[PDB]
DNA sequence: TTTTTTTCAGACACCACTGC
RNA sequence: AGUGGUGUCUG
């Protein structure tokens, strides 16, 4: 059964850890897409840091924790079932979590029990590069006073494809949205910010989803212009970072 | 050093950049030019041929067009962009392959990803191949989006029907013609990769390769590679016509003659002689087609007889003095209505067979 | 079991009421009036709660049990339906009726209603059961032959005067289409009250509806009637007919002709029908057509008949219809081009 | 899967090629069947999914090579009609396509096996299309065809074609006698008929279709000199029609062939049946016969879903139809 | 050369008001004359071949209804409701891509919004585009709103193929046929669209470029596109032949004549010049045939020529009296024959040269010596 | 109906293009309905006959029918303005010959016997019957042969315009 | 007496039962 | 919403 003698990487993690590492990139999976490559989620490993990393090529998510065990940098594509399935799986926080990562096949020891996957054969994307390199702007607002506010305004929004405007002015945030029957849902939101008047129209669900993944009191936005993208971070930390590229509509 | 092993002379020696693409002139200059004075369409159509170069071409107009350089007609390399395009990697070049997704809800998912912006580059290029597979409703869905892309999305379609789309697809876009690859061209190209490739052969089987490639060159590359594993590395021109069914001598000849002369027992003989030689029969009737249009020239011009069979040269005068060419005419159609034919019955044998039948039974 | 025609149900229905009544036949109207009779009469002698189900697959059978053996607290005196499915009693359902069989009594009446059973099939077990104490009904459409007196008596019935035109009319419009027949006649007497049908008043208010079967085709073909077939051919191209199943049907005959035409030479038509195994009616139609121009229209039609098939088999257009009248009008003494039948 | 003998030289010109990573993912065999395409494709497979491979054969004792023996091997991928049609659907070829992006389960090379190009549909031989162009690394690929004219133009570009030659027809005669004891005669017209290639003429005499093609060839003895051709219907009509068709095609041949003197004809045993058809039968209606006996052979081939008796029985009244004087004789076209 | 001019003459070009249409005249007189008469019919269909103005018309009708002014035939500019229908994003004017939208819960989800009112203009117009694509359910559901809609929701159908529309929904609504435009209109919107774009154009390029667009406007502006993309921002007889991959009608005719006046020898020379230029011998049979087919149709009416070829209109006027109806049929079918049988010839130059010696062989006036 | 409804409307309107409306109605009032409104569109506010016959026109699709009757007539000029009529309109042509054989075929079958009309073809009863009873089988059987060669021969063609046309004027040539 | 149909591929449409 | 089945209609 076992013929994967030799393993490419080996861990021995919490539960907890991994459950934040996926719960933190699921989200931004592709699922059924044509870049077969997408349609999973990379594991790389650096120093002592595990990282998560999902795109679709319209929002990227990257979340790392440290390990402690120094290992060998490396990188693998777990497909949406796999590690839907392995998510599934985790449970019972107690017990730790073993993974052995090859260079054809993954698995997974939980508890007691071994769970086994495959790999996709491409080679995923670099996502420093889809992280903004000069963010010039940076603001600072609440997490749950920010999602609640985008979620009014994701009320009225369009059914098809949930966009919104947001307006960056001297601390104030606008995030504006509309739906085929003009019905308009406004909210103004007070942060600290210190910069220029900016619009940039992107998706409401994948905001909502990556101010979901971090459960946290205080968010911070980097934006550098209209048309490039947004890293969405929480301001407690820097292990997890997101990248909404907006619309241009 | 492969990336992991020696990937194939077809998959390798794909055009990397521009001028390193054989013959498509036409398409290379058209495109060089509208990269260079800013006259970009959003949607291209590359329709040709098999193996003369429309996936490949399609593939350095995306790399031309969101190249870190800039919009650029000779895209280079080195940087990240026609880096990571050329090793399936990025993310703005979307590659379908229509006969995969003829679907409706696949066209209808890809067109809903449309309006987000790029990830990294400045066009995310949809490079749709073997178009003419998609479903007529996959064809009307992608028409609004062709008609009317955003100002980020470029759209390269590749066909080998291009007949089959329906026409309004092909009012939509740009269609490029990939006209085929001559003689002297094919055999130039596979001249270079030989050299490159450091294998030693022989020029007769080159030209031998060119013309049985039909004028694609994926065709030339894969008798190559084929000539290659039979040959122990080398294109020799004995290796080529084993392989590839070539009449070396001329009974090609004898059997038009004992045709001619509408003689039955000699002309099975031959058949069954060629048969026990292991002939190729579409060869020996692409021969006879030929034979019989250098007979109809010779007798329309004298001394139109290629010097090259100067050995056989008066045999064919004589038939040129003796048979009237509509007798010449009759045998060329019924010969060729054999080779459309012998596809088409129950022995390539019995159908070349069934073919000299009516063609030996004209006259008495 | 008592086995009867619409006829005397009534007076069936007078004598006594059986444990069980399986109404069974192609006709809709026949089946519903015998099943709106049976249903009367129940009532008069006291059954009046009703159910109906419909046998399925995914049917119920518990409720129908529950309901069988159980009792209402209002009109104990119950009556239960079952519409059979379009193939029958399939061999998932002869247990499960086996069980109602079994599970039946005095206080209850069942009605069987569904297409005709093929008693060749299915036989015995469940049908000997019921036959102990029940009534059969059998409720097929007339045919063509036959319609005519049929209406007739329903119009003498319903208290109207009918013509033999005005009869013929009436039939020629609707063939296996009794239901609509019937409604037909009820629209004629709404129409005038006077209840006396001449030719131009049923014309006025009559639609070409009829419904045929491929076999009424090969039948007009045999015969030789030329705007018979090309009426019923119209009338299956429009109801929406497959044309391979016509083409499978017509092979069928014309195949049988052509073997009969070529062995009449060495042995007289009766012999070689019995070798056949062909039925007297047939018999009749065969004989009359295997001498009505054969030797060139059965090679010719063959041939017509092939053109077709392979046209309809490699493309997905289809467009038959017109080359199955040609073939309609080559078997009836009508004959063609060979511009049409080479192709 | 038996191994036949003239396998064994041009095995070895395609496994040396897939022994120093030059070979084309994309082999096409152009082999008759019976020819040995598939047992060729079979050891080709072995010997690439073996683990530890050992010279040019399976090793047999991995684990690649026992799962491939036990019929289960997750690498080990067939295109094979499904169960009651003659027909390999485009869901198939897709399937395998979407399968073939995640990495191979026993860490080896990945083998996709098609049975036969021939009955590949058009939309399912376009789906192979960009995965035998540039398939994933370390994809193994194989087709078989009777004919590689027949199969789409694009699907056998991107395929280097091996073609399998029938054996010499003196050497096919020794081995058909080593398997079963006839007269030569016999088996040398059961190898022509077959076109030369000896598994199918062994699988006609292994079955009962010689028999049945003994029952035609009465049935001409009596349909010949009375002109009674609807009779051959009761010997034509089977699901074998296709091959019966070209025994009746390839006598008129023989006839047609006798007409011209030729040295050699194809039913060498069966030489007072086609003198009736030279002596009794004008060259021209041989001829006409001939080629629609072809053409119906080839249209109940093709279409799928014909009705064989309807083709024959026009068939056959056609022939008689041509045999009576006065009629005109079928033309080939463009 | 010039900035990213990308903005291709396909779209950049799409006509604004009922003035910039290329003709339909058929079409804009009925809406111009219903919107000043105020017969605004709630649903109808604009259906034609492809690129001929449907959507465009469809969105200038949308401009007359919405404009700021009196519901005018002629929309503005300077009005708000128009600029945003120009730029699109409308609140109003909703572009439905039937082929995206067939399902039949799709067509309820319209239909549940229809009765809301408009927001900013004064109709909620529903632009159906290819309507061919809705299922037959979606047909049906359509059906009822069709008949009579809210007073404020117009419908705008445009589809192709206007006989796979159910037949009741082809009486609910107006149906205008939009026909293929002449090659003089093609060609003068070419010009104006050249002059426009300061890129110097030649009149042979024009009437070849228009000449090959087949009817449709929006493959002439594609061909013109590549036409310029293969010059250097350039319009040019050798750039279009070249692009077209066609002959000049002087050297097919040359090649028709040397095969009817038995210059065997002129037939050579003419296939080998051919041959230099490097011209397709597909093209070169399909020529000849087209010359042939246009001597014939010259037999049947002299109307028969079109000014496009004028140049060579003398020659094929004797070729048309010298030759009787009967050779000319025969060369036809042998050139058929030949193109027909060109797949299969041994290569494709002596596939078109035995066709052509063919056709000199059996020559009935002049036959090859025996 | 139409001229009740017009004379009400207080609309303009000619007799004949009353006629000609109800015709191309195919039996449907509200055809006629929809088609009435689109001809006072064609216009200002009048219902004028030559208005609505080139609306008419423009409308129609009956082309191959037109085709036969004019090339079975041999009117060589009229069979090139319908075969430019049926270009304009973008119609296919080997639909357009399809059309043409399947006319033919159902001619000869009504001259057979005159049930081969169903009552899918109500609109062109006449016509048929005026082109059965008037033209003899032997003609009808050369026009089917030469149409159904031309659309044999209509994939090889300078194009599909110029094949059918061709077609057309071999059957023309006829002249049996 | 019964006797009645090819096919591969694709697009919808409705209706469980699940799962929140 | 995911999954599975029925069934009908288009080439
Ligand atoms: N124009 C060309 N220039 C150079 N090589 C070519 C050209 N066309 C084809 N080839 C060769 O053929 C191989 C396959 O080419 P490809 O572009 O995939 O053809 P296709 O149009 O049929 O997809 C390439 O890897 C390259 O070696
Ligand atoms: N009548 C016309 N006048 C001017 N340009 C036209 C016309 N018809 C089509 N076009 C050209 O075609 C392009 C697209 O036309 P479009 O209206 O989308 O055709 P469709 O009816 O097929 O949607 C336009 O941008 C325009 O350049
Ligand atoms: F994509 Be090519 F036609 F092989
Ligand atoms: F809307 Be069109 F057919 F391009
Ligand atoms: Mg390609
Ligand atoms: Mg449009
Ligand atoms: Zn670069
Ligand atoms: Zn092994
Ligand atoms: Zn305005």
């Amino acid at each position: 059964n076992l013929d994967d003698w030799q393993s490419e990487v080996e861990f021995t993690l919490p539960q907890a850890t991994m459950k934040r590492l996926i719960e933190a990139t699921q989200f931004s999976m592709a699922h059924q897409d044509v870049r077969y490559y997408l349609n999973g989620m990379l594991f790389e490993t650096e120093g002592e840091e595990l990282r998560t990393v999902a795109t679709d090529g319209h929002r990227l998510a990257v979340c790392s924790m440290p390990i402690g065990q120094s290992l060998p940098s490396h990188s693998v594509i777990v497909p949406r079932k796999g590690v839907i399935e392995l998510m599934r799986m985790l449970d019972g926080g107690d017990n730790p979590l073993r993974v052995q990562i090859g260079s054809n096949n993954i698995r997974a020891h939980v508890g007691d029990f071994i769970f086994t996957s495959k790999l996709v054969d491409g080679r995923f994307p670099d996502y420093r590069r889809v992280l903004p390199k000069n963010p010039d702007k940076h603001l600072e607002a609440g997490c749950d006073l920010l999602k609640q506010a985008f979620a009014r305004a994701a009320i009225l929004s369009n059914e098809k494809f949930r966009g919104v405007r947001l307006y960056v002015s001297e601390n104030q945030l606008k995030i504006t949205a509309n739906n085929p029957e003009q019905e308009e849902a406004e909210e103004i939101l007070d942060v600290t910010y210190s910069g220029a008047e900016m619009e940039i129209g992107f998706n409401v669900s994948y905001v909502l989803d990556v101010l979901n993944a971090l459960k946290c009191e205080n968010v911070r936005m980097m934006l550098t212009d209209s048309v490039s993208s947004v890293q969405i971070e929480d301001a407690a930390s820097q292990s997890a970072a997101y990248v909404v590229m907006p619309m241009r509509l | 050093g492969p990336h992991m092993s020696y990937q194939v002379l077809a998959r390798k020696w794909r055009p990397q950049t521009f001028a390193d693409v054989v013959g498509q002139e036409h398409v290379l200059t058209a495109l060089a030019n509208g990269l260079s004075l800013g006259r970009i369409h959003h949607a291209y159509l590359f329709s040709g041929t098999r193996g003369v170069g429309k996936t490949s071409i399609a593939r350095l107009l995306a790399k031309g067009l969101n190249c870190e350089t800039g919009i650029t007609a000779t895209p280079c390399g080195v940087c990240d962009n026609c880096r990571e395009i050329e090793q399936g990697r990025f993310v703005d070049l979307i590659e379908i392959d229509a006969a995969s997704r003829t679907k409706v809800e696949d066209t209808r998912d890809l067109l809903d990803n449309v309006q987000y912006a790029p990830a990294r580059g400045r066009f995310k290029v949809y490079l749709i191949d073997e178009v003419h597979m998609l479903s007529r409703h996959s064809f009307n869905a992608l028409l609004k989006t062709l008609e009317e892309p955003p100002e980020h999305v470029k759209f390269l379609l590749a066909t080998t029907d291009p007949q089959k789309l329906p026409v309004t697809i092909l009012s939509r876009c740009l269609q490029f013609h990939l006209k085929a690859l001559d003689v002297e061209q094919i055999r130039h190209q596979l001249e270079h990769i030989l050299n490159e490739e450091h294998i030693a052969h022989e020029p007769r089987a080159l030209q031998l390769l060119a013309r049985a490639a039909e004028g694609s060159l994926r065709d030339a590359l894969s008798l190559t590679d084929q000539a290659i594993a039979s040959g122990d590395g080398q294109v020799s021109t004995q290796a080529v016509s084993a392989m590839l069914g070539t009449l070396d001598d001329d009974q090609a000849l004898s059997l038009v003659e004992a045709m001619v002369e509408a003689n039955g027992e000699r002309v099975m003989a031959l058949i069954n002689e060629a048969a026990a030689r292991g002939i190729e029969w579409e060869a020996l009737l692409v021969e006879m087609l030929g034979l019989l249009h250098r007979i109809a020239m010779v007798q329309l011009s004298p001394a139109a007889l290629g010097n090259d069979m100067a050995a056989i040269e008066l045999r064919m005068r004589e038939l040129a003095r003796t048979i009237p060419p509509t007798d010449i005419q009759l045998y060329y159609q019924t010969l060729l209505i054999g080779r459309k034919e012998l596809p088409y019955a129950p022995d390539r044998r019995m159908g070349v067979e069934m073919t000299l039948l009516r063609a030996l039974a004209f006259h008495p | 079991m008592i086995r009867l025609y619409p006829e005397q149900l009534r007076a069936q229905l007078n004598e006594g009421l059986r444990a069980a009544y399986l109404l069974l036949g192609n006709d809709p109207l026949l089946l519903q009036e015998s099943q709106d009779a049976v249903r009367q009469v129940a009532a008069a002698q006291g059954f009046e709660e009703h159910h109906t189900f419909s046998i399925d697959p995914n049917t119920d059978w518990n409720a129908i049990f529950s309901l069988c053996q159980a009792m209402s607290l209002f009109a104990s005196r119950q009556t239960l339906l079952l519409l059979l499915p379009e193939n029958g009693p399939n061999a998932a359902i002869n247990e499960q009726l086996l069980t109602l069989t079994g599970l039946l009594h005095d206080d209850l009446l069942l009605i069987v209603r569904g297409n005709k059973l093929s008693k060749a099939q299915e036989n015995a077990a469940w049908f000997t059961a019921l036959a102990n104490r029940s009534v059969q009904v059998t409720c097929q459409t007339p045919e063509q032959a036959q319609l005519p007196r049929w209406v007739a008596a329903r119009a003498k019935q319903l208290n109207l005067e009918l013509d033999d035109a005005a009869n013929q009319v009436l039939c020629y419009c609707y063939e296996g289409n009794l239901l609509a027949l019937a409604q037909a006649l009820e629209r004629l007497s709404l129409l005038w009250p006077d209840g006396k049908l001449t030719l131009p008043r049923v014309e006025q208010a009559v639609n070409d509806a009829a419904h045929f079967t491929p076999f009424h085709w090969v039948d007009a073909l045999l015969m030789g009637k030329s705007k018979r077939a090309l009426h019923i051919l119209q009338q299956l191209r429009l109801e929406g007919s497959e044309p391979v199943i016509l083409l499978r049907t017509l092979q069928r005959e014309l195949l049988l002709l052509v073997n009969l035409k070529r062995q009449s030479a060495h042995t007289p038509l009766r012999a070689l029908f019995d070798k056949h195994r062909v039925w007297q009616n047939r018999r009749g139609m065969m004989g009359e057509a295997l001498n009505r121009l054969s030797q060139t229209q059965l090679r010719q039609a063959v041939q017509l008949l092939t053109r077709t098939e392979l046209t309809l088999k490699q493309d997905y257009g289809q467009s038959v219809w017109a080359e199955l009248e040609g073939l309609s009008l080559l078997l009836c003494h009508k004959p063609l081009a060979d511009v049409f039948i080479d192709g | 899967m038996r191994w036949y003998p003239w396998l064994r030289p041009d095995f070895e010109k395609l496994v040396a090629s897939y022994q120093a990573g030059r070979g084309h993912h994309a082999l096409l065999i152009q082999a008759l069947p019976g020819m040995g395409d598939d047992a060729l494709i079979y050891a080709l497979s072995r010997y690439l999914l073996c683990q530890q491979p050992q010279g040019h054969k399976s090793c047999g004792h991995c684990r690649g090579c026992q799962l491939m023996q036990a019929g289960t091997h997750p690498d080990y991928y067939t295109l094979a009609p499904e169960k009651g049609k003659n027909t390999l659907g485009v869901d198939a070829v897709r399937e395998v396509t979407e399968k073939l992006n995640e990495h191979a389960r026993l860490g080896g090379a990945k083998v996709v096996w098609v049975t036969d190009a021939a009955l590949l549909t058009d939309a399912a031989a376009n789906a192979l299309l960009k995965t035998l162009e540039e398939p994933p690394a370390e994809t193994w690929f194989f087709l078989a065809t009777r004919e590689p004219e027949r199969l789409l133009a694009t699907l056998r570009s991107r395929c280097r074609l091996h073609y399998l030659a029938p054996p010499p027809e003196q050497y096919a005669v020794t081995w058909l006698s080593r398997e079963v004891t006839m007269s030569q005669d016999a088996l040398l017209a059961a190898l022509r008929l077959s076109a030369g290639s000896p598994g199918a003429a062994l699988a006609l005499f292994q079955g009962d279709n010689w028999q049945a093609r003994e029952t035609l060839c009465q049935a001409l003895a009596y349909s010949v000199p009375s002109g009674d051709w609807y009779s051959l219907l009761a010997a034509l009509n089977h699901e074998q029609a296709p091959a019966r068709l070209h025994w009746l095609a390839t006598l008129l041949m023989d006839a047609l062939k006798r007409h011209h003197g030729a040295a050699q004809v194809t039913n060498v045993d069966v030489p007072g049946l086609v003198a009736e058809l030279a002596n009794h039968l004008s060259p021209s209606r041989l001829q006409a016969i001939l080629g629609d006996v072809c053409h119906i052979r080839e249209q109940l081939m093709s279409v799928t879903g014909i009705n064989r008796e309807l083709l024959i029985t026009d068939l056959l009244l056609r022939i008689e139809h041509y045999l009576q004087p006065g009629v005109v004789l079928p033309v080939p076209h463009l």
